[PDB]
RNA sequence: GAUUAACCCAAGUCAAUAGAAGCCGGCGUAAAGAGUGUUUUAGAUCACCCCCUCCCCAAUAAAGCUAAAACUCACCUGAGUUGUAAAAAACUCCAGUUGACACAAAAUAGACUACGAAAGUGGCUUUAACAUAUCUGAACACACAAUAGCUAAGACCCAAACUGGGAUUAGAUACCCCACUAUGCUUAGCCCUAAACCUCAACAGUUAAAUCAACAAAACUGCUCGCCAGAACACUACGAGCCACAGCUUAAAACUCAAA
RNA sequence: AUAUACCGCCAUCUUCAGCAAACCCUGAUGAAGGCUACAAAGUAAGCGCAAGUACCCACGUAAAGACGUUAGGUCAAGGUGUAGCCC
């Protein structure tokens, strides 16, 4: 039976996003996309680095903001510009925060020669959309 | 008038020799037995007959025999009919008997008590 | 299927139709208001509202057609159909005062009758009775005949027994031997006739 | 536990209330309209706009509806501080399906003592709308059986009142082919165009009112276009079912397809433009003869792990 | 197994062995009501009071009888009859009608439920005839006991182990077909067995109470006799007894398992 | 090396209709079991089916398709537990 991006069935003390709770029959009905460029455009090109940076973006933000990521990130591009929106806990301080953002938004500008800027969404708890 | 069932089973008061030796208990069912399928009756068969003993003296010629041969073939049509029309009509009337399924619907209603309450 | 439970099969009659609204009885006339409501499937290619339409010429006509290729199918029919004019037409002017009363010239009528000469009345079905197969003689429907009758005379035809021979001289020689009860087509009627006579003792294994 | 069902009650509903009216403010200043006559369907149309989705499920789409039309109705609470129920059949579990039964059931003797198209009855799930119950299958058709057998009796103007509550209606649409405009040329003929389609192919149809049987496909004469006689049997069977040949000059362009489906879209259009120049009676026999019908049938995609639509590969 | 730690007892520890604790429970299916009845020595309290299904329906033994079917013979006719999921073999003084004709076996009734100790008994008639004024009471006493079987002499319609033939089958010492014998029957002796099982002892009594593991045919009480104590070895071996000599009755142990 | 330690991605029954938490009752509180609509102990969130959606509609085709089964397949996609090699 098909297994991809499934949340099996619990007994009921399992909690899922609903990002999580959608399999992938869902993504264009249901669910957005997580990245958005033009690489995958018809008649454009560069959709193989654009794809190469979001798998790095995504584990860079998931080690430099260790526990603190709700959800998955959004990233969205506007020519130059590269926008990482993301969902965090309350528990880390926000001198820590102010901290990471400017050392993230300068490395990351700094290796792919672009404008990064990185919107961050606290929120108190995972937001839970039904338990599996 | 039902038989008897007085001294007929193996039971301590009774001293004589049992009469009857059920393997199933003597206690009515809520239930009856479905209605068998009938084997049926063959039809344009003396049509048939006919029919085919003119081929043989005709040489299997189909331009003398052709009065045999209608008779075989307007009963065939005939024996169609009565084969759709007795299935339909059997189940949706109510003819006679009733069918187990309602039957079994008024034995649950009463249902027998082999026990007390 | 594309269309829906909903959709009913057309009617192309013509006739029907003009049918005057006196003549309509009470039952036929509640159909055709009926059918207002109705949802009526696109009628297919094949038959139209013409006077020379014959669903039994036209069915032959799918029964011999390879891969869809229907202006072969119909461009063989029709030889053939001017091939038993031409050949009788050919009988016709060589024959004597009074044997031109019983010549038919018409290869339709020729067409359909020597379809009911190779009709088969009773066949043979294998019945399992007793861990074995019998072919017990059994009554053949009114349609099993029909299509017989038409199955067998594209195989003598497609056999390859005549070298070289087109199809539209072949079966218009086959149509014209049954018109006459002769022919191989009508043989075969016979020994399916006289295996279901020989094999009358095993009439009594079947139910229906 | 963890997993509770989210339960709305009256003041949680109120508070959403005002902040749909003071949100439905805000958004009239965003697209600077006037507050008091903003509807519903503008306040759809600016969330479009703002919030851009292109999701195939409308229901998941962003809304801003009114909390009446989003949270469900919920059973409220059914007794008082002191604990007695308010109705008294609050013990059967459906105190208001049975309260209907009870109604009807009293209707029906006082009826002994004294004594349609384009309506339907309502469906299970719209009666449990009513009562706020969930129903079985079966006691729905108990229901329907009363109201059925209070319609037989002679009944009062007044249950007659009771009963259409339960009977929604159904917009039937007249299967009626819709006449096209008859135009007038600049030399002053009258004519009808039409379209029609058949698998990939597409046909427009020219159809003069008077004229001598003569028809021009892409501006060739049709035998020539359509050299198959079952292609010109096609192009006759409408007008010779309207038994007027010889009578009409059409002028038709068909484009894709191939042979026969050409034909076919070209028949479809002269039958639908040839039906402003017959009698209504006509048209019906033309709707019943399949005429006027596009066939749905066009070639089935073929399945990744088949040999074809449906055929499969040879089972080892 | 070594090592470390721990537990128990402790100048002891604890491996082998032996012993100490064994009857008031059961017997429809778990091991047990041993085929039936009688009595003895004796035991019981259901024996006096005190009461209610005599006789008759298929008990038994003897003698006699015969309706239906069959065999055989004879006449007349026919050329085949048998066999079956389908064939072969077999038979052809064969088959069909009619008539004559049993030491065999006893439709319907019987939807009855009787007799008798049980076994068992279901065609007709006749004779004789069916223990006991408390209960219980035996592997062995006394007397019975289906079928099968032995010995001897008769009978013989049919059926039929064995055997022979035909077929099936990988094979077929079987199932299917045919034929025939011992045998089944009578007389006279023997044998003494059964899933002889209504697997539910005899007598008396109760229907309340905790109804009662389960299933089966509700659960109990009194009294007595008989039997039984893990499985298998074992309806065995030995011994004894017996008209039984490949027999029956009675009936262990060793080895073995930790289950049945 | 081990798919008989696994994740991951699948096959299959599935061209299925089950699945199930939490309660309740029955059976003397045994394993177990749980319906009758003129209704007799079942109620049920959740998963699935269904519905929605995609494609040319209401049709059809895709997709979807639970829990389980076969220690099914793959350590050779990649990752990885354990054991092993390290001139
Ligand atoms: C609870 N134990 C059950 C029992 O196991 C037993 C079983 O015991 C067996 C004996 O060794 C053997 O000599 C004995 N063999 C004989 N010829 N007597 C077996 O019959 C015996 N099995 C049995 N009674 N079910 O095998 C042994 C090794 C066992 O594991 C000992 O405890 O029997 C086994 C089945 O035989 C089951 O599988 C086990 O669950
Ligand atoms: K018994
Ligand atoms: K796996
Ligand atoms: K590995
Ligand atoms: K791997
Ligand atoms: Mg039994
Ligand atoms: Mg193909
Ligand atoms: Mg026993
Ligand atoms: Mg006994
Ligand atoms: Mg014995
Ligand atoms: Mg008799
Ligand atoms: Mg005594
Ligand atoms: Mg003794
Ligand atoms: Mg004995
Ligand atoms: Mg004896
Ligand atoms: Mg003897
Ligand atoms: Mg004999
Ligand atoms: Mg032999
Ligand atoms: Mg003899
Ligand atoms: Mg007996
Ligand atoms: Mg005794
Ligand atoms: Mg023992
Ligand atoms: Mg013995
Ligand atoms: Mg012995
Ligand atoms: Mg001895
Ligand atoms: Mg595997
Ligand atoms: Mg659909
Ligand atoms: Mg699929
Ligand atoms: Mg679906």
């Amino acid at each position: 039976k098909n297994r991809a991006a499934r949340v099996r069935v619990s007994k009921g003390d399992k909690p899922v996003t609903y990002e999580e709770a959608h399999a992938p029959h869902y993504i264009a009905h249901r669910k957005g996309w997580l990245s958005l460029h033009t690489g995958n455009l018809d008649g454009e090109d560069h959709a193989a680095e654009r794809t190469v940076e979001d798998v790095f973006l995504r584990k860079f933000m998931w080690g430099t903001f260790p526990g603190c990521l709700a959800d998955q990130l959004v990233l969205k591009r506007r020519g130059n510009q590269l926008e990482i929106c993301a969902v965090v806990l309350r528990q880390l301080s926000p001198h820590k925060y102010y901290f990471l953002v400017g050392y993230s938004e300068t490395l990351l500008s700094y290796f792919y020669k672009c404008p990064v800027r990185l919107h961050l969404q606290t929120v108190p708890s995972k937001v839970v959309y039904k338990y599996l | 008038a039902t038989p008897s069932l007085r001294g007929r089973l193996a039971r301590f008061g009774n001293p004589r020799k049992p009469v009857l030796k059920p393997n199933k208990p003597l206690i009515l069912a809520n239930r009856v037995g479905e209605r068998r399928r009938e084997k049926g009756e063959a039809t344009c068969i003396t049509e048939m007959s006919v029919m085919m003993a003119c081929w043989k003296q005709n040489e299997f010629r189909d331009d003398a025999c052709r009065k045999e041969i209608q008779g075989f073939l307007d009963c065939a049509a005939r024996a169609q009919e009565a084969r759709k029309m007795r299935s339909i009509q059997e189940t949706l009337g109510e003819s006679g008997s009733l069918l187990p399924n309602k039957l079994n619907k008024l034995l649950q209603r009463f249902p027998n008590k082999p026990y007390l309450s | 299927s594309r269309y829906s439970p909903e959709f009913k099969d057309p009617l192309i009659d013509k006739e029907y139709y003009r049918k005057p609204v006196e003549e309509l009885t009470e039952e036929e006339k509640y159909v055709r208001e009926l059918k207002k409501t109705q949802l009526i499937k696109a009628a297919p290619a094949g038959k139209t509202s013409s006077v020379f339409e014959d669903p039994v010429i036209s069915k032959f006509t799918n029964m011999m057609m390879i891969g869809g290729n229907k202006v072969l199918a119909r461009s063989l029919m029709i030889q053939t159909l001017e091939a038993v004019k031409r050949k009788q037409f050919e009988k016709y002017h060589a024959a004597s005062a009074e044997e031109q009363a019983t010549i038919e010239r018409n290869p339709y009528t020729i067409f359909h009758q020597a379809l009911k000469n190779c009709e088969p009345m009773i066949g043979l079905v294998p019945i399992l009775k007793g861990g074995r197969f019998y072919q017990v003689p059994v009554p053949l429907p009114d349609r099993r005949r029909r299509f017989l009758a038409m199955k067998w005379m594209i195989t003598e035809c497609r056999d390859k027994k005549h070298q070289r021979t087109l199809m539209p001289e072949k079966l218009s020689h086959k149509l014209l031997e049954a018109f006459h009860n002769q022919g191989p087509v009508i043989k075969r009627k016979h020994d399916l006739h006289k295996m279901a006579e020989a094999n009358r003792a095993l009439a009594h294994y079947r139910w229906w | 536990p963890t997993s509770k069902r989210e339960t709305y009650t009256e003041d949680f509903i109120k508070k959403q209330i005002e902040e749909f009216n003071i949100g439905k403010r805000h958004l009239a200043n965003m697209m600077g309209e006037d507050p008091e006559t903003f509807t519903q369907e503008d306040i759809d149309r600016a969330i479009a706009y703002l919030f851009p989705s292109g999701l195939f499920e409308k229901r998941a789409r962003p809304v801003m509806k009114h909390p009446e039309q989003i949270f469900p109705r919920q059973r409220a609470i059914q007794w008082g501080e002191d604990g007695r129920p308010f109705h008294y059949l609050f013990y059967t579990g459906k105190q208001s399906y049975y309260s209907l039964m009870h109604d009807v059931y009293g209707m029906l003797l006082n009826l002994e003592k004294h004594q349609v198209i384009g309506s339907r009855w309502l469906i299970k799930e719209e009666l449990e709308e009513m009562l706020v119950e969930k129903l079985s299958d079966l006691d729905y058709m108990q229901f329907i059986r009363l109201l059925e057998k209070l319609l037989t009796s002679q009944c009062g103007a007044a249950e007659e009142e009771f009963v259409q509550r339960f009977r929604r209606s159904v917009t039937l649409e007249s299967k009626k082919q819709l006449i096209e405009p008859v135009q007038y040329d600049e030399q002053g003929m009258a004519f009808s165009k039409s379209e029609g389609k058949r698998k990939t192919a597409k046909a427009e149809a020219i159809v003069y009112k008077h004229g001598s049987g003569r028809i021009k496909v892409n501006g060739i004469d049709y035998q020539l276009y359509f050299p198959i006689t079952q292609d010109r049997e096609q192009l006759m069977f409408p007008f010779h079912f309207v038994d007027r040949l010889g009578k009409h000059d059409v002028t038709c362009t068909v484009s894709g397809g191939g042979r026969s489906a050409q034909a076919g879209a070209i028949r479809l259009a002269m039958a639908k433009a040839l039906c402003s120049f017959v009698t209504e009676d006509e048209v019906e026999w033309m709707r019943q003869a399949g005429l006027l019908t596009t066939d749905p049938r066009v070639r089935e995609r073929k399945k990744p792990g088949q040999e074809g639509a449906r055929r499969k590969f040879t089972w080892k």
